[PDB]
DNA sequence: CATGTGATCTAATTAGATCGCATGG
DNA sequence: CATGTGATCTAATTAGATCGCATG
């Protein structure tokens, strides 16, 4: 009943274009880079229920090693969480879209203390998810081998989402509908 | 009133155990000793020089949050994570975000899982080292993540030799003047074996390659023996550091290998510096 | 009731200047110590372990008998001639009158040249060393060259490895048994750094080579350490020989250069039992 | 001690010899008499100190290398150091004031390492000996004067190195080198003659 | 019925030169 | 602008397995 709007903090990565699409002055703040974002940055935009990062896909634009992302994003992390006396709940999503090599992924389970679930899509690309949100570890999903996306993979870097929508919907009975 | 505790250490890439060296030194008594390191001749060095006290662990990747709290609490903090990823006199350097360089990243990591919860007001100390001789980025980098600039302390002013070195943490008085005690060695002669006669005041920086021993782009050999030009002797490097003399006369180590650890490792004086502090914090035989 | 004098000691192959630690550590007065040495590890060794206090003179062919008359009198001439041409471990050996066997008449010379003249009663003592493993008729000559029986004295009643060698010489109670004091290590795990498990309670003869360090036919490793085979390092064999720890860890000589040395030299607690008795004959503490 | 003594007052020699007998050289120049002085010892591997003594004095050591030959059943060295050992057995107390000699001949049996000892043992270099009328060459170390003040016709070691080498080839002592050496000594012993 | 103050060979180091250029003095 | 918690390359030098047999 009393559920108040979202507030979602996205590193890396503007989805205010599904965010909307979802239906959810903006409560999205988006950092341009972090390099020099600190914790008093984070403090002043106010309190984030939902901090968002994710991987660009295999492709341009990107100026930074893969692994990058992952440890800025953990660092933002920890900066956007609340004192244990904060009753709300909270919620992260790391997000990569097959640019993380193995050395990288061990890395990523290892700072986010959970393995990731992957999502396929055949009919484009996978993509591989790790959340504290008990609606995708544990929501029963299509189980790919490690090496159907190692080709995959391969088959999109020969070749140059709405998975990215359909986990974050889950979210919609913590917050505001519409 | 309330007695002090011993202290109780979490050491990341340990070394040769300069950490507990150095708090042995002090006087300051310690309840446990972890420390995470993966090259079996410091992993020897350690054993046999503090006769088993030393908690080995292991690769740092393979220390879980878990881990931290069976085996914690912990008071203390400390590593110096490789730098041969980092320092610029690697032409091929990887960066912070690869190679070794990345293994900095536990550091920031396990530190994070043995802080204190907020409202805990327990005394706890951590103290992170590295090269200043490091990019502009990656330095950037590091205190981003450690939310503290570094301090810049070279061993020159209290040892026969330049390393000058950034230091992270929160210990108290980590920006106050560096003094010279009477143990300190400061010129090279006093560091040489009986015969041996220094041609440099001071040395350049040590590292584990054998150039570094002989100094000027020149590569000037810095001693003379029964007036034969020659370079420093591995318990003269010992002894440049600040360690016992013999400190790492192990396992059958040669002089490179000896000098591999020793170029590695911290300036014993400095550390003692920084260290000193604790002892008003714990206690102490 | 009269006062006795420091000594004055010529020693040939000195090698790591053991006669001169020995000495020292019974409290013998040391007015001069001159040594014959060719090897330039061994020179430093004893240069630095002795602080300049030995005189070297060099090649012991260099010594002339108007040498011996200006620098002597001598009341102590001691040495033992190199034996890779004695020993039979060296199928190659060249024999008591060819190679470095031949060495041993420049001691019988130099000795004969510091005797005192007949009608000179003043205290003479002289003590030569060699291996029991030679040859019969090299035995013969020696002790025909030397008008003496040797002793023979092993070594493992005194210490953690078996050597069994021959004593030339003239020092009172030469032939008295030996006594396992109670600062002589008798097993090998006493010699042992921390964290090493002895497989043998006494260590075969260490020679220069690594295969001797092995014991027996089959090569089986001395010492356990962390569930692995070891052999031992250069501080256990040093305690081996009877030596100070690290005392051979100089001039930045690899494991082997150091086994090198020490392979070639005496067991420290035989000859401080062959020295023992000189402490009457001359001034102390 | 190079001082005479007149003619009166001159016993008859004691010599050793050692690795050579040489008797018929120093009877033909009237050192020794026909009557059954010198000995002459075998092996001298086990010949002790007091087996020397037992021999009565000795005014003379001898010593000498087997020529050029096949006779080398000992390294060259072995009979100088040998040599060296007996000699100071038979040298007389510091007491005594009587003329002492000693010799010792080689006959280009050694080469260039065991000559550096044997001048090194005896504390002198040797005197090379020529024969003309060149067949041989001897080496001698001796304490006796005529043979270190007297000098004879004065050959290079690169000299003697050719015939070395054409006595390997060709391959007794050369008795006429080495009688010349005793000449000097009958003037401080007793001569006899036919 | 082993044992050795060693030496000869192999593969295994090291010794040393050389390269490197961003950086903050 | 002299410097450096390093890395590569390759002679020239050592490490380590196997080899001896006389002798006690
Ligand atoms: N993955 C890993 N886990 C733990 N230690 C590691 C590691 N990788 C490298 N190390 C160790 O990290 C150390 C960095 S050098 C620092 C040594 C220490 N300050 C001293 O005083 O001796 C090296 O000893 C290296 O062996
Ligand atoms: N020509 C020579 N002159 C002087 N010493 C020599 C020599 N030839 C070899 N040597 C030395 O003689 C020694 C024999 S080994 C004896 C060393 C001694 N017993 C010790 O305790 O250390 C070796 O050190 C060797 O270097």
């Amino acid at each position: 009943w009393r559920r108040q709007p979202v507030r979602v903090l996205s590193l890396f990565e503007d989805i205010k274009k599904e965010l909307t699409s979802l239906g959810f002055p903006g409560q999205l703040k988006h950092v341009v880079d972090v390099t020099d974002t600190v914790r008093k940055d984070v403090e002043e935009w106010g309190p984030f229920d939902l901090v968002y990062g994710a991987t660009p896909p295999l492709g341009h634009t990107c100026d930074r090693p893969p692994s990058w992302y992952l440890f800025q994003f953990h660092r933002l992390l920890q900066y956007a969480r609340p004192k244990p006396g904060s009753p709300r709940p909270f919620f992260w999503m790391f997000v990569d879209n097959l640019v993380l090599n193995k050395e990288d992924l061990d890395v990523a389970s290892r700072f986010l203390e959970m393995e990731p679930v992957t999502i396929p899509d055949v009919h484009q690309n996978a993509v591989r998810v790790w959340s504290n949100i008990p609606a995708i570890r544990s929501r029963h999903w299509a189980l790919v081998s490690e090496e159907e996306l190692s080709l995959l993979a391969q088959n999109k870097q020969s070749s140059k989402t709405k998975l990215v929508k359909n986990c974050f919907l889950p979210l919609r009975e913590y917050f505001k509908y519409f | 009133a309330e007695k002090r505790k011993p202290i109780r250490v979490l050491s990341l890439f340990d070394g040769i155990a300069t950490g507990l060296l150095v708090l042995k030194d002090l006087g300051i008594q310690v309840d446990r000793y972890i420390a995470s390191e993966v090259c079996e001749d410091s992993i020897t060095v350690g054993m046999v020089r503090h006769q088993g006290k030393i908690m080995y662990v292991g690769d740092v990747r393979s220390v879980t949050q878990k881990h931290i709290q069976e085996w914690g609490p912990f008071d203390l903090v400390i590593g110096g994570s490789p730098c041969n990823d980092l320092s610029i006199v690697n032409p091929a350097r990887k960066g912070l975000y690869e190679g070794t360089g990345r293994l900095f990243f536990e550091f920031y990591r396990l530190l994070h899982d043995a802080r204190p919860k907020e409202g805990d007001d327990r005394p706890f100390f951590w103290l992170f080292e590295n090269v200043v001789a490091m990019g502009v980025s990656d330095k950037r980098d590091i205190s981003r993540f450690l939310e503290s600039n570094p301090v810049m302390i070279d061993a020159k002013e209290v040892s026969a030799a330049h390393r000058a070195r950034y230091f992270w943490g929160n210990l108290p008085g980590m920006n106050r003047p560096l003094a010279s005690t009477v143990n300190d060695k400061l010129e090279l002669q006093e560091c040489l074996e009986h015969g041996r006669i220094a041609k440099f005041s001071k040395v350049r920086t040590i590292t584990t390659r054998s150039n570094s021993i002989k100094q000027g782009k020149d590569q000037h050999f810095p001693v003379f023996m029964n007036e034969k030009e020659d370079i420093l002797w591995c318990t003269e490097m010992e002894r440049v550091f600040g360690f016992p003399v013999h400190y790492t006369d192990v396992s059958n180590m040669s002089h490179l290998a000896r000098q591999r650890l020793l170029g590695r490792s911290w300036s014993v004086p400095v550390i003692r510096h920084l260290f000193a502090p604790l002892k008003e914090y714990f206690a102490c035989v």
